RNA sequence: AUUCAUAAUAACUUUUCGAAUCGCAUGGCCUUGUGCUGGCGAUGGUUCAUUCAAAUUUCUGCCCUAUCAACUUUCGAUGGUAGGAUAGUGGCCUACCAUGGUUUCAACGGGUAACGGGGAAUAAGGGUUCGAUUCCGGAGAGGGAGCCUGAGAAACGGCUACC
RNA sequence: GAAACUGCGAAUGGCUCAUUAAAUCAGUUAUCGUUUAUUUGAUAGUAUACUUGGAUAACCGUGGUAAUUCUAGAG
């Protein structure tokens, strides 16, 4: 799973590692705290993957809605779709009907996701045609 | 004209959408600049808000940065050697962001020779070694000798960058957006980024 | 075709109706801007040389510079083009214009006299018309009379005479860009305002520095107590 | 649709203006300025419907063209100027000064003030950051920016602005026990004291408040306005009613006490 | 919550702008020179803030129909990297790559004598039906499409072309 | 105080409901994803000058077309 697997060199923008200062010959890595009580995963701080869409080692911020759901597909590259089950109330019959929504969310390499897992996603800016959410917490299922 | 609306696309379910309105001016697009290397030719575009962009049609020179030395010079673009998006851009010498170019190494050579009092290239050429030896010992005062002596130690550069200076052409990557800002600026490739692009170039 | 012949040097104009086609055959295949000799055109025009300056065809559509045609074309005209005066900002119209190449289909051919050859003309070469207005900007007046940058321009201003019953009087153009005590007063005032503003800004920054220093040192001793 | 709106339908006008239903199709559209369109009070409304000085809008323009009207010490010729909270209105020719302050009813009551109090105004601090050349500034709730503010002034604090010079006299810290006035929501206009500020990161901050009559009522932090250091001591004059809410029975009893 | 505000270094630019503008009054200083000075305003102009606004945008909620069960991906469909374009995000478009995306919890398709809502009538309760139309939002100016100008329009009591 | 040059407005309003079925819209969000005339606040001493040019309209005059809110020479 080599980092440099593209036509262009993968780098974090404007994080300059000087090849001349002195030793500690490893590239400096930037990361942030997303806030709202979410911890930065260890793979984000000591990792080596480059992901501009990562909430922790990337330029996207988390703001707006916080959602949770069950992962139903991990067949895209760095993107998952999660299922949100809920119950719709029909007043005339004083009852409920089962409904669901599929939401596409970016998954950072800092996490590990498999189908059948519950994840918490935070809302970011549009980062794809269908993606507006980004994984912040993975619960094994 | 060119439109950036998303309503003309299919749904995420694959459904065909129906037209909801006519095309709006606030969702337009324009033609690409397709900047080439040549005598300067910059056109102005009036944009939203009465603002103004500059479309570089042709540019000769650019502002390029030596990151590990903290100095930037206005040098000459020699050509395009690599483009991650499309090799046709290399073939036609189209300057966009992220294109890998060769620039003239002359101004950087003057700066380094004046600053550290040494030479770059390691080419003991017939007439090259004459220049190298002359640069080694020139007409130079004493306080300046001492400041250069203190500046040594931080005077050797990495071998991969050094070996290029014997050609006068340094590898670089464009960082500006020539079709938008009208300028073609960049930085000298060094380190593992330089190693990666050299590996790609040798193919 | 008629010949709208004008004489810029004296500002005389008059039209001449030449119904004979063979006379005005030296005009054919010529362009606006090009100059011609009038030996072939008529007999009184001997030695004259005219510049072709435009005209209108049998349907009244004007001649336009740059249209390389003896025929009518249809053009999208905008602000600045001749043969079109825009009615709204940014408005363009598509209009019919006549080409710049002179042919036999022209109702008139505008001409300007370039040189007067041997004889005179009935109402063009033998008369003159005065200019309508004199200079109004100060340095235009100075260059009109060769005046140096010391003479009071106010006392050489052309003054047309207006009569009303018997109380005849003079009308004089107001002069622009003329230096008065008021203009120098304004030039003084702007600089005075800039300098005063800079002074007040420096005072405000100095006061902020003093406040910062007071807080800094009282903080030093306040945390030195603990 | 193609650009900004310039008319205001009468039924779309804010409900605190007390506009009649049938006077016409339109209502004065407040101009762009220091206060929000919905939370302002255009001067034509204040001088026609409230003071009753002018009989109609054309008289409002006749009055204001003669320099009579001032807001915050400056003559305004705008018939629709967006006067808002704390704004000082001065009528020199009648030698009369006003401050727009909400009443407990939720309206900009007509409040006569003295000339000495008509020389400043309070302002809620919205943000502080450095500008060009490293200079810090604060922004008040009326779009006023003041350079070089006190290093301790933070958001939601209130500064006492001197109208003649636009400079900060003194400020009040936001903390428990502060005399405040509610500037939005259901509790518009009611004056209380801070009891507990409840924090919700990413969401909304709630502020528990208490009246002089011990009734506790909670409000969004955005609707709070610090008006005094402690209970009973504001820095501005209060409307007739002291910002105290009465039940419908209580107001009926007081009306029948002063009219029967 | 940030690579934010801000500051610094090295340079860069078909070098942005740091007032060749106007009206009233005209006072003050004596080293009296057509000297120096200076009051109230008009119109300007850089950046930030603010206001009036736009543009995209999260969540959930629509009538009938299976005599519509599979749909989307040729010619973007779902996602990744780089670029171009835009005021800006985004398959918005391009190049390369992966094979994804929706669906009996009704997708997709078809119909609507469908603009949506605030609301209206009836009304024990639960419900049933209406809402083109005084307010709010959207869309259009015979039908399409393309544009100039402008802060703002794909404007039609604006232009261009075709029917 | 006409004309005309310059500036601003003419993108508001008013009309209608054809298109439109996750579209519009409603209530809730977001811009740490942007543009913003105008208003209101701030905001710039930067490393020939007692003040630069030369057009052009209005105006005069010569006019062409059956005809248009067409306009052309020339001063």
């Amino acid at each position: 799973l080599t980092v440099q697997s593209e036509r262009a060199f993968q780098k974090q923008p404007h994080i300059f590692t000087n090849p001349k200062a002195k030793a500690n010959k490893k590239t400096k890595r930037w990361y942030k705290d997303v806030g709202l009580g979410f911890k930065t995963p260890k793979a984000a701080i000591e990792g080596s993957y480059i992901d501009k869409k990562c909430p922790f080692a990337g330029t996207v911020s988390i703001r707006g809605k916080i959602l949770t759901g069950t992962v139903v597909s991990t067949k895209m590259h760095r993107t998952i779709i999660i299922r949100r089950d809920y119950l719709h109330y029909v007043p005339k019959y004083n009852r409920y009907e089962k409904r669901h929504k599929n939401v596409a969310a970016h998954v950072s390499p800092a996490f590990r996701v498999e189908e059948g897992d519950v994840v918490t996603v935070g809302q970011c800016r549009p980062i794809s045609k269908t993606v507006r959410f980004n994984v912040l917490k993975v619960s094994a299922g | 004209g060119i439109s950036r609306d998303s309503r003309h696309k299919r749904s995420a379910t694959g459904a065909k959408r129906a037209q909801f309105r006519k095309k709006r001016k606030f969702e337009l697009g324009r033609q690409p600049a397709n900047t080439k290397i040549g005598p300067k030719r910059i056109h102005s575009v009036r944009t939203r808000g009465g603002n103004q962009k500059f479309r570089a049609l042709r540019v000769e020179t650019g502002n390029f940065s030596w990151g590990s030395e903290g100095v930037s010079r206005k040098t000459r673009i020699a050509g395009v050697v690599y483009h991650p998006s499309n090799n046709e851009l290399v073939r036609t010498n189209t300057l966009t962001k992220s294109a890998v170019v060769q620039i003239d190494a002359t101004p950087f050579r003057q700066w380094y020779e004046n600053h550290y009092g040494a030479t770059l290239g390691k080419k003991k050429g017939g007439a090259h070694a004459a220049h190298a030896a002359e640069v080694a010992d020139a007409k130079r005062s004493r306080k300046v000798e001492r400041k250069l002596a203190a500046r040594s130690g931080a005077a050797a550069i990495e071998s991969a960058v050094d070996s290029q200076f014997g050609s006068g052409r340094l590898y670089a990557v464009i960082s500006s957006r020539p079709g938008q800002s009208g300028r073609c600026d960049g930085y000298i490739l060094e380190g593992e980024e330089l190693a990666f692009y050299l590996r790609r170039l040798t193919a | 075709m008629k010949l709208n012949i004008s004489y810029p040097a004296n500002g005389t104009q008059k039209s001449i109706d030449i119904d004979d086609e063979h006379k005005l055959r030296v005009f054919y295949e010529k362009r606006m801007g090009q100059e011609v000799e009038g030996d072939s055109v008529g007999d009184e025009f001997k030695g004259y040389i005219f510049k072709i300056t435009g005209g209108n065809d049998k349907q009244g559509f004007p001649m336009k510079q740059g249209v390389m045609h003896p025929t009518r074309v249809r053009l999208l005209l905008s602000k600045g083009h001749s043969c079109y005066r825009p009615r709204r900002t940014g408005e363009r119209k598509r209009k019919s214009v006549r080409g710049c190449i002179v042919a036999q289909d022209l109702s008139v051919l505008a001409l300007s006299i370039v040189k007067q050859g041997d004889n005179e003309i009935e109402g063009l070469t033998d008369t003159t018309v005065p200019k309508r207005l004199g200079p109004k900007r100060a340095n235009h007046i100075r260059k009109f009379f060769g005046l140096t940058k010391e003479d009071d321009v106010r006392d050489f201003v052309v003054r047309r005479e207006v009569t009303k019953g018997d109380k005849t009087y003079t009308k004089a153009p107001k002069i622009q860009r003329l230096v008065t005590p008021q203009t120098l007063q304004r030039k003084r005032a702007l600089k005075a305002k800039k300098v005063k503003n800079a002074q007040q800004q420096r005072d405000a920054a100095a006061e902020y520095a003093q406040l910062l220093a007071k807080r800094l040192h009282e903080r030093k001793e306040e945390r030195a107590e603990i | 649709a193609r650009g900004p709106k310039k008319h205001l339908k009468r039924l779309a006008a804010p409900s605190h203006w007390m506009l009649d239903k049938l006077s016409g199709t339109y209502a004065p559209r407040p101009s762009a300025g220091p206060h929000k369109l919905r939370e302002s009070l255009p001067l034509v409304v204040f001088l026609r419907n409230r003071l009753k000085y002018a009989l109609n809008g054309r008289e409002v323009k006749a009055i204001m063209m003669q320099q009579h009207v001032q807001v915050d010490g400056k003559v305004r010729t705008d018939t629709t100027y967006p006067a808002g909270f704390m704004d000082v209105i001065t009528l020199e020719a009648t030698n009369e000064h006003f401050r727009l302050v909400y009443d407990v009813k939720g309206k900009f009551a007509v409040h006569r003030i003295s000339a000495e109090e008509a020389a400043y105004k309070l302002g809620k601090v919205k943000k502080v950051q450095l500008g060009k050349k490293g200079v810090p500034y604060v922004v008040t709730h009326d779009g006023r920016t003041i350079r070089y503010p006190d290093p301790l002034i933070r958001a939601n604090d209130t500064v006492k602005i001197d109208l003649a010079t636009g400079k900060i006299d003194d400020f009040i810290k936001f903390d428990t026990g502060r005399l405040v006035m509610v500037t939005g929501g259901r509790n518009l206009g009611r004056v209380g004291v801070i009891v507990h500020r409840e924090k919700h990161e990413g969401g909304f901050d709630l502020v528990h408040i208490k009246d002089a009559l011990e009734n506790t009522f909670v409000t969004r932090l955005s609707n709070v306005f610090v008006i005094g250091t402690e209970a009973g001591k504001p820095w501005v004059s209060l409307p007739k009613g002291k910002g105290i809410k009465l039940s419908i029975s209580e107001e009926r009893d007081r009306r029948r006490a002063q009219q029967g």
